[PDB]
């Protein structure tokens, strides 16, 4: 998983 | 609703392609994202860990790491830095 990925969990 | 980032949360914004001193959440949201990855902030090998700790975001959350599975350092900082 890729910081940018990881960024889309943030709602 | 948008909100008004202060000063130093505007800086980093606008660092990262933001225009204008209004935002939505969502879109405050996508501009740090979007700095972090500009400013090549993020571990290479564990890519949820964020090193802030020699910049400016670093500062303004008052920490040198966090990661992205726990944002509660975010939503401080945000609270900190918005005017509603």
């Amino acid at each position: 998983t890729s910081f940018a990925e990881y960024w889309n969990l943030l709602s | 609703n948008q909100v008004r980032p202060k000063l130093p949360l505007l800086k980093i914004l606008h660092a990262a392609g933001a225009q204008g001193e209004m935002f939505t959440v969502k879109e405050v949201m996508h501009y740090l994202g979007q700095y972090i990855m500009v400013k090549q902030l993020y571990d290479q090998q564990e890519q949820h860990m964020v090193y802030c700790g020699g910049d400016l975001l670093g500062e303004l959350l008052g920490r040198q790491s966090f990661s992205v599975k726990d944002p509660s350092p975010l939503y401080d900082m945000l609270r900190k830095n918005l005017v509603t």
